RNA sequence: GUGAUUUCUGCCCAGUGCUCUGAAUGUCAAAGUGAAGAAAUUCAACCAAGCGCGGGUAAACGGCGGGAGUAACUAUGACU
């Protein structure tokens, strides 16, 4: 009947994992592999621990809300949740921490002088005749326009233009590979 | 968990039931972590004096006035406070 | 979105220690407590300690000689129900509960399609929550089977908007006051035009009211009462369809009509004056009350909840004969009203001067109190079903809760961001729903003066709100031409 | 012309110090602008400095610091170049204010108050040389002046203001030294005020 | 500035001419109360007093704006803006000025 | 100005839980005379004001009897 | 350099700021000598220079929140 129970040495708690740590005195000659009254001791020395743990868990701060069903996040008004503290035991990671700091020689050139990054606002430009907003790259990009022009006004010049673009693309990829090898 | 009547509706009296499994364990061989790996596997990912964040937002700062001892500061010796010029 | 500031470092390092489990230590160092009621009873010197707050109830049952439920409180200082010693000889105050629990109304059922214009008025049947009536911006009203969320029995027969619907306090007929100054009656189960359109007013109908069942001649049916923008107040008997006798006291438009427990109609008008008509005196006003500075909107009585159902209690039963019906209705009215043994029904007024007045028109012609504190016009006011709480809504986004016996101030319910158009109580007088000019509906828990749930789902303004009688459904509707039912 | 220097100094200054007169501070207080700084510029700090503290007893000065320290910090000062009092307390508090704004590349602090309270003398004692002109006549400093110390904190002094209170006297402005007494026309009609303010015992010992 | 002074001076003569119904004598007070409706009497004069401050603030602001103009066009437009806001403040006093 | 779906998108929503939290945390200030403000954390401030009054300001008398009445 | 006299112990019980009769066992890359057990692993001893030890200096470059805790070893003072 009592919802409480006393133990000499105080149990340590990890509410961030829902874990208890008891360090009281056991009896070597109670849990031996053949003692008849073995379960009736295990199940109780653990039940008092669970009692202390539920006592500790049912006294944390609760977090209510006023939302309703459909709420894209989670809980609704009819759910109280316990705000668990953080764990304390140093349990090891599984992969090291992520760090990869290469300057790729562009972050060195641009930083020796004062080239700041760009604002990254939008992807559209304004075509003048025609009167549309014609993505700079992303649909019939302004680049791929000398390709389907109906006359170029000087070997086919449009194919030479394609080749000259491809050369810079491949040079950029090679520069990237070199930087990553450095 | 059942009603208690010794702790109100808040704290109940709990009971356990054994479901499974039920195992014993004896120790065999081990391979322990090297010091370098132990110091490299417990790392917090890294993600302010007199500066506090209040509730409501409100970054605030303390200013910590010193101790001010006016046992110094000899007050100026004006002529009217000198009893030597008393008109009696 | 805007975020609550995150917890600090020292607060995180604090939240890990062991923390504060109560034990209920012994605990009977006995304190002598004074069991005293609210109305007059102080019943008698018992000295218990820390015992079960549900055993105090049984103490009072066995003492007052009934074994009923009782709610408790102490020291009307913060007036809060071992919990009397954890924070700090001591008295005890109690009220009757009349236990009939109403779970909140959280979810949202289907958004029922319907009319082709906005929805102006809505009402729930007094006998079952399975049917419900809505008059809308077209020239029709509609009946909805809430059981299956489906339509039924659209009632064509007007040729202008329907501005008020009422379901008779016996569940026999429905009345639709419209824009064209006709007034029509309809049968629920059939949907046929029960006669022709009553008429006699020169401008539109503002409000309707019915004869309370506990005064109707057994073997007969209740009567009507109709307000109109012209200024007339007309009576109607629903068997002969004849205008019994009119009343023409006011001068401006008249807003609302009531019907008391002793046969006294009350009427507030745009003439800044509340009049008290009479039916035993053929309809000559016996009292005029002029206290407001601007005009008056939505007067409200102390028993206008009991007077609305008429022997159909929260358990959905029915009467078979007017004999048993009249006894049930009298019992209802006495259960709601008899808190001193007399006919102490009060009245509350809501006017465009930001202030409400607390009348007892029987005992005197002076207001008992002047309830004030709003900052814009007060559009709606209501009494609790048990009559000891007044709730008021206003165009300044707030709602205010007053002590309904003398007129004090209790609390404010903030949370709307636009005007509050009207409010509504639940059956057990513990919740309160409200609709607003913005989308959302809000449910408030009166027992703690907080916000329970906030339910969106409409798309434009919301004009009506009606909780059922057994608390099973809440109906709403407005500018988006959809009906909406909310359940638990 | 000077109320256009006041708002300019308040605009440019990160932290303001309001200087008072230890003889009568409540008259030289000039509230009237604290309501402004609170309404329009809450991110500015506004501490008090009570100088000329060697002209009043010690219990008087302590009482005044106490009764003023229930609104703002209010340090207590005495501004001479050789023999001062409070210089360390002001320096090691400007250092705190500078550490708090550790990403602003500098802080500016501005001195405001009535005329002839010692705004320039405080700068002079802090820096330990004659940097701005001082003089017993009220209207000495006329425009604002920047002065650097510690490479990260600037000081700005400005001319002294008198709020245009439409009440409270014509002869109180005289005894809160604002007017150059050479210009008042009949200066003998004000002497009853001197006899009222001072003591007979003190006045008997200076003339004699 | 000149038009600002004009409106302000037309309003001062009204605010200093009428007899200040409060604190004159409880006989004339009550007589004027039954004659001119003390509420409306005070309200119209408070309307005029409020206009007197609004006009002054408009005049004060648009001078400061003009002293940063860079062309005849922009300066002229600021002038017209100021005079128009003044006229629109005044045109709302059609009822109080007719009662008074 | 190019067309875009931002511009016609909400930018600064807030919820009822945050509203109630902040509103309850404006009657627990306890100003310290030695703390100075550094930043103010832009918030919707016209929704968290309005402590309760007891006045109910005067009604407009001009809507019933204008002046010609 | 300063500019008669009189005032001038100034924000520095600041020793990594402008110098060294003085130092140390606080640490200490890599190197080298000792132990376990088959062996990776773990641990003992020796240690170059800077950083804790300290004297000293007055118009004095520029550099700075004070007082405790005396590391429940730190990844350039991660703190309290
Ligand atoms: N007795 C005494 N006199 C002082 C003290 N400090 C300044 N004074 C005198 O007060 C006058 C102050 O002149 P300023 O320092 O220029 O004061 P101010 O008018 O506010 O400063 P400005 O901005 O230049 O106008 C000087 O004549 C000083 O001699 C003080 O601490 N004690
Ligand atoms: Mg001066």
């Amino acid at each position: 009947l009592p919802v409480t129970v006393e133990k000499p040495i105080p149990v340590v708690y990890d509410l961030g994992n829902l874990a208890a740590f008891d360090s009281n005195v056991l009896d070597k000659n109670d849990l031996d592999s053949s003692n008849a009254r073995r379960e009736e001791k295990i199940k109780s020395l653990t039940r008092d621990n669970v009692q202390l743990l539920i006592n500790q868990l049912l006294s944390l701060p609760m977090k209510t809300t006023t939302e309703s069903v459909g709420g894209t996040g989670g809980q609704s008004s009819v759910m109280t949740l316990l705000q668990l503290p953080d764990p304390t035991t140093d349990l090891p990671r599984e992969k090291p921490l992520p760090k990869a700091k290469a300057m790729t020689k562009w972050e060195k050139f641009a930083a020796k002088k004062g080239i700041k990054p760009k604002e990254r606002a939008g992807k559209m430009i304004y075509d003048e005749a025609s009167g549309e907003w014609v993505p700079k790259w992303g649909y019939k990009g302004a680049n791929k326009k000398l390709d389907d022009q109906w006359l170029v006004e000087v070997i086919d010049p449009r194919t030479l233009n394609r080749a000259e673009r491809k050369r810079l693309v491949k040079k950029n990829e090679k520069q990237q590979r070199r930087n990553m090898k450095n | 968990s059942y009603k208690s009547d010794q702790g109100g509706k808040r704290l109940p009296r709990i009971e356990l039931v054994e479901i499974g499994p039920r195992l014993d364990f004896k120790i065999g061989r081990i391979h322990t972590p090297s010091p370098d790996m132990v110091t490299e596997a417990h790392k917090k990912p890294k993600q302010k004096k007199n500066v506090e964040l209040d509730i409501m937002g409100d970054k605030l700062g303390r200013i910590h006035m010193g101790k001010q001892d006016l046992g110094k500061l000899q007050t100026r010796k004006m002529k009217g406070l000198k009893s030597k010029f008393d008109q009696g | 979105s805007t975020l609550i500031p995150p917890p600090s470092k020292k607060q995180k390092k604090e939240a890990q220690l062991p923390r504060e489990v109560a034990i209920i230590p012994k605990d009977l160092p006995n304190v002598s407590i004074k069991f005293q009621a609210l109305d007059t009873g102080d019943n008698a010197l018992r000295v218990p300690g820390a015992i079960s707050e549900k055993q105090l109830e049984e103490l009072l049952n066995q003492l007052n000689g009934t074994s009923v439920p009782y709610t408790f409180s102490c020291t009307i200082k913060a007036s809060d129900p071992y919990s009397s010693l954890i924070k700090p000889q001591i008295t005890l105050l109690y009220t009757p509960r009349a236990v009939f629990k109403v779970k909140p109304v959280t979810r949202s059922s289907s958004a029922i399609a319907g009319h082709g214009s906005t929805i102006l008025c809505s009402a729930f049947a007094p006998h079952t929550s399975s049917r419900m009536v809505t008059g809308a911006g077209d020239n029709t009203a509609r009946i909805w089977d809430c059981d299956t969320q489906t339509p039924m029995h659209t009632l064509k027969g007007h040729y202008n908007w329907v501005l008020c619907v009422s379901w008779s306090p016996d569940g026999e007929v429905i009345a639709t006051g419209s824009m064209d100054n006709t007034i029509r009656l309809w049968d629920p189960k059939s949907g046929q035009c029960l006669g022709d359109a009553l008429r006699g007013h020169s401008k539109w109908i503002t409000s309707l009211s019915w004869e309370p069942i506990h005064l109707v001649k057994p073997g007969s049916k209740p009567r009507l009462a109709s307000s109109s923008k012209d200024g007339t107040i007309k009576i109607w008997d629903t068997v002969s369809r004849v205008c019994q006798y009119t009343m023409s006291g006011h001068t401006n438009s008249v807003s609302c009509v009531k019907w008391g427990g002793q046969g006294l109609l009350y009427s507030g008008s745009h003439d800044r004056t509340v009049r008290v008509w009479d039916i035993n005196s053929q309809g000559r006003c016996i009292n005029i009350l002029k206290s407001h500075a601007h005009w008056v909107n939505h007067l409200s009585l102390s028993t206008d909840y009991a007077l609305r159902i008429g022997a159909f209690d929260h358990t959905g039963k029915k009467p078979s004969t007017p004999e048993e019906a009249q006894k049930k209705a009298l019992e209802n009215y006495e259960k709601i009203c008899k808190k001193n043994g007399n006919s102490e029904e009060m009245m509350v007024t809501a006017s465009d001067d930001y202030t409400m007045f607390l009348w007892n028109p029987l005992k005197s012609t002076k207001p008992i109190a002047r309830m004030t504190g709003h900052q814009k016009l007060v559009n709606h006011v209501a009494f609790s079903p048990d009559g000891r709480y007044i709730v008021s809504a206003s165009f300044d986004n707030s709602i205010k809760l007053w002590d309904g016996r003398d007129g004090k101030f209790i609390s404010t319910f903030r949370g709307h961001v636009a005007s509050v158009y009207q409010v509504a109580w639940s059956s057990d007088c513990r919740l309160l729903v409200s609709c607003s000019k913005d989308t959302t509906l809000k449910v408030w828990d009166v027992r703690t003066r907080k916000l329970s749930v906030d339910l969106p789902g409409h798309k434009d303004e919301v004009y009506t709100v009606d909780w059922s009688v057994d608390g099973k459904r809440v109906c709403s509707g407005g500018k988006d031409k959809m009906v909406r039912l909310w359940t638990h | 012309r000077i109320w256009n220097e006041l708002y300019k100094v308040i605009d440019s200054s990160d932290v303001v110090i309001h200087v008072l007169d230890a003889r009568d501070p409540l008259g030289t207080r000039c509230k009237s602008v604290e309501e402004y700084m609170k309404k329009e510029t809450p991110h500015k700090h506004l501490i008090y400095v009570l100088n000329k503290c060697d002209l009043v007893p010690t219990w008087v000065a302590a009482a005044w610091v106490k009764h003023l320290s229930k609104e703002r910090p209010t340090l207590a000062f005495h501004a001479s170049i050789t023999n001062s009092f409070g210089k360390g307390s002001l320096i090691q508090l400007l250092r705190q204010f500078s550490q708090l704004h550790t990403d602003r590349k500098q802080i500016s602090v501005g001195f405001i108050g009535y005329p002839n309270t010692g705004k320039s003398s405080i700068i002079n004692t802090l820096r330990k040389k004659k940097v701005c002109q001082v003089a017993p006549i009220p209207g000495e400093t006329k425009v604002w002046q920047y002065i650097t110390l510690m490479k990260r904190i600037f000081l700005i002094d400005c001319p002294g203001i008198v709020p245009p209170s439409s009440k409270d006297s014509e002869e109180d402005i005289l005894f809160r030294g604002v007017v150059r007494v050479e210009h008042v026309t009949h200066p003998e009609q004000y002497i009853p005020g001197v006899l009222k303010r001072c003591q007979v015992k003190h006045l008997e010992r200076t003339y004699e | 500035k000149y038009t600002g002074e004009g409106f302000v001076e037309k309003f001062e003569d009204i605010l200093k001419g009428f007899p200040n119904i409060n604190d004159v004598h409880p006989f004339h007070r009550d007589l004027m109360d039954t004659l001119y409706e003390k509420n409306h009497y005070k309200i119209s004069l408070a309307a005029i007093s409020r206009a007197k401050s609004l006009v002054e603030q408009v005049a004060r602001d648009y001078v400061r704006l003009l002293k940063f103009g860079q062309s005849l066009f922009q300066c002229k437009q600021l002038k017209r803006a100021a005079l128009g806001r003044m006229a629109t403040i005044v045109k709302k006093l059609r009822d109080p000025l007719a009662y008074l | 100005v190019q067309p875009d779906r931002r511009w016609f998108g909400n930018t600064r929503v807030i919820s009822q839980d945050a509203l109630q939290h902040f509103r309850s945390a404006l009657g627990e200030t306890q100003k310290d005379t030695y703390q100075v403000l550094l930043r103010r954390n832009k918030l919707p401030m016209s929704l968290l004001e309005e402590k309760d009054a007891d006045e109910s300001p005067k009604a407009r008398i001009l809507d019933t009897e204008s002046y010609a009445d």
